[PDB]
Formats: C-alpha cells, structure tokens, sequence
C-alpha cells in the first residue's frame, strides 16, 4: 500500500482535510463516526479527491472503505 | 484545587451502595436462576405430558387433561408475558455497556474502561448462562425427541 | 394503512414469522437485530412476502423500511 | 412486579434508552464546548504570536492576518449562533435529565439522588466558571476588533 506516502487534496476549498483517510491502520470496526465527511451542496453532484504520490508506482488496486456504521452515506458511484 | 476528594466520597457512597447491591443481586440471581429453571422445567414437563400420556387413561380424564392443556397454555402465556421485557432490557443493558466501554476508552480512564468492558462481559455471561441452562434443557428435549422418534 | 389488518406469509418454509412487520410501531433505531430477517441460500436470489387482506382495497402506495442500523441488509431491488 | 412496579420497569427501560441518548448528547456538548474554547484560544495565541513578531510585517503574513480577521468576523457570528444553539441544547439536556430524575425519584433510588445532587452542584460551579471564561474570551476579542480602528 502506497497511500500513507502520499498527500491527498480536494478541489472544493470548503472540504475538510482528508489526511486521516491515509492511515495505514483501519479505524474501529463499529466506530460511531466517520473518519472523513463531505457535505454536498444542492447544486453539486460529484466529490473530488486527488492523491499525489512521491514517485511513479505500478498501481494495481484501489480500496475504498465506506463508513460502515451508516452505509447510507456510501458513495453512489 | 483538585476534585479528587469529591470523586472519592462520591464513589465511596457509590461503592457502599453497590456492595449492598452486589449482595442483593447475589440473592436475586439465586432467585432468578431458580425461577428460570422452574419455568423451563414447567414448559418441558407440560410438553412431556402433552406428548407421552395420550390415550392410556379413560375418556373423562382425556377431557380433563385437554382442558388442563388449554388452561395451562393460557396461564403459561400470561406468566411468560414477563420474559419478553427481559430480552429488551438486556438489549439496552448491552448497548449501554458498550457505550460505557467506548466512552471510557475515549476519556482514557483505565479503571473505568476495564470496569465497563468487564461489565458488558459479565452481564453477557450471566444472561447467556441462564439462557444456556434454558437451551441445554431445550437441547435435551430435542435429543429426547430425535431418540424417541428413532 | 391496511397492513395491520392483513396476514403476511412467505413461500420459503424456513422463513421466520413476519407478522411483526405489519405493526404500526417501528422498532428501536439502533436495535442490534432487524425486526424480520431472511437467510439467503447460496443459490437463491429472490424471497417473497405475500400480504393478504380481508377485502379488496384501493392500493395507492407501498412503504418498506429496511434496518437503518445496517443498510447492508437492505434488499437490492 | 405489580402494575405500578411494571410501569416503573417500563419507564426504567425507556429512561435507560433516553439516558444513553442523553449521555451521548451531553458528552458531545462537553466536547463541543471544549472545541469552542480551544479554537478561541488558538486564534488568540496566533494573534499574540503575530503581534510578538511585529516590525517585520511582510505581504505573506499580513495577508494571512487579513484572512484571519475575515475568518474572525465569520467566527464571531458563528460563535454567537453556536453559543445560542449550545445553550438551547443544554437546556434540552437539562430537561431530559429532569424527567430521568423524576422517573428515578418515583422509583425510590436515594444514593443515586444524593450522588446526582452533588454532581449537579459541582458541575454547576464548573460550567459557570468555564462559560464565564469563554464569554469573556469573545468579549475581549470583540473589544479588540472594535479598538483596532485606533
């Protein structure tokens, strides 16, 4: 996994910083809150998250873990 | 100043109350295990009389035992009306205990975290052990059924 | 609402009694267990609940509430 | 037990659930007030650092200070609104604790009553002091912003 070595940024200026998403250890299985939360504006339909790596990497898989406590907030696509 | 003395006498009163409560709950757990075993044995004994002793006696006792089955089923439902709340109160106890464990881990009180973790574990063990006696009796009933059928 | 007056049944012989689903009062928000649960066989994809009413009614809307504690058990379609 | 005792146990279940909710809301309120105070303190500390580094004003740090002042006006209105809403939520939590205490006093718990009274007086002193400190913090911030003209 190369996520910890990278820096994650978002296009929307109001987005809460998401460096917590890159922790090498997963959060609590039944944690009562989400590690990173984004609030959609009524006119907005897509969220932006860019991860920049120190060097080129032969990427194979991307793993995204939604906030399992409330899966209603899992991204649609 | 430090609120250590305030916490000290507050928890001194709390520990005296909970020591009295622990003795009272030892007595009440004796009472509860007795009542739970009696209820489970009443259920299994009425099932045994329902299944094992039909047709051996005469017609008047046949009608008598049929009316006994009906009335005892009604009375057992009435008495078992108390057990439905036990499941929900154990649900809320488990939820509150898990919350206490999480909150004590968050605050960092090691003694309180250990207390809450052992609290959820101990209530789980106690309720699961009375239910384990009940389900051991139920498993014995099922084994007696499968051995009696075959 | 006409659900409470009806009788619910399923074509799966191993399905739990679903009469709890027709009451007007929903259960606790974060109850560890859903009000009604169905165990899917490895090859089975559809399970059916057949509500029967005492008399014909002019049906307008159907409301189904999944288990809000764990949306992972919400039916796909 | 009896009908009154059955009502007591039902309200005990209900009040235990609502007290789980109340503990969650109260801990959230305490953490929110802590974040309130620490954000105000951090902003004041940054302002004090900028004033301690006076004389070497540059475009970068002065633009940062301008952004801090704009965000400080936004923070002033947000802090006032969230102080209002946190006071309202604390009043709601106090009412929830009031109904829980009514249920407990109709139950008959006295050790819980005296522990709750001691906790109430201690936290009353504590919240009075901390809220006075906070309100003084925003009062001083507003006064400094007002006197920034001269």
């Amino acid at each position: 996994n190369f996520a910890p070595l990278g820096t994650i940024t978002s296009s929307s200026p109001t987005a809460q910083p998401a460096e917590v998403l890159l922790q090498a250890t997963p959060p609590h299985r039944r944690a009562r809150s989400a590690a990173w939360s984004y609030i959609f504006l009524p006119e907005e339909a897509w969220c932006d998250l860019t991860i920049h790596l120190p060097a080129a990497v032969l990427l194979k898989e991307i793993h995204i873990q939604p906030h399992l406590a409330s899966l209603a907030t899992c991204p649609s696509s | 100043l430090s609120s250590e003395a305030l916490m000290r006498r507050a928890v001194s009163l709390v520990t005296d109350s909970t020591s009295t409560f622990l003795s009272q709950t030892t007595y009440a757990l004796i009472e509860a295990i007795t009542e739970y075993t009696k209820a489970v044995y009443t259920l299994t004994s009425l099932y045994r009389q329902y299944t094992s002793l039909l047709g051996k006696m005469n017609s008047e006792e046949e009608d008598e035992v049929w009316q006994v089955i009906i009335g005892a089923r009604a009375e057992m439902t009435s008495k078992h009306q108390e057990y439905l709340k036990l499941e929900t109160t154990w649900m809320t106890a488990v939820g509150l205990s898990e919350m206490a464990a999480e909150a004590a881990y968050q605050t960092g009180a090691d003694q309180a975290s250990i207390t809450a973790r052992n609290h959820i574990q101990l209530v789980k063990l106690q309720v699961e052990e009375v239910h384990q006696l009940s389900r051991k009796a139920e498993t014995k009933l099922a084994e007696a059924q499968i051995e009696e059928l075959r």
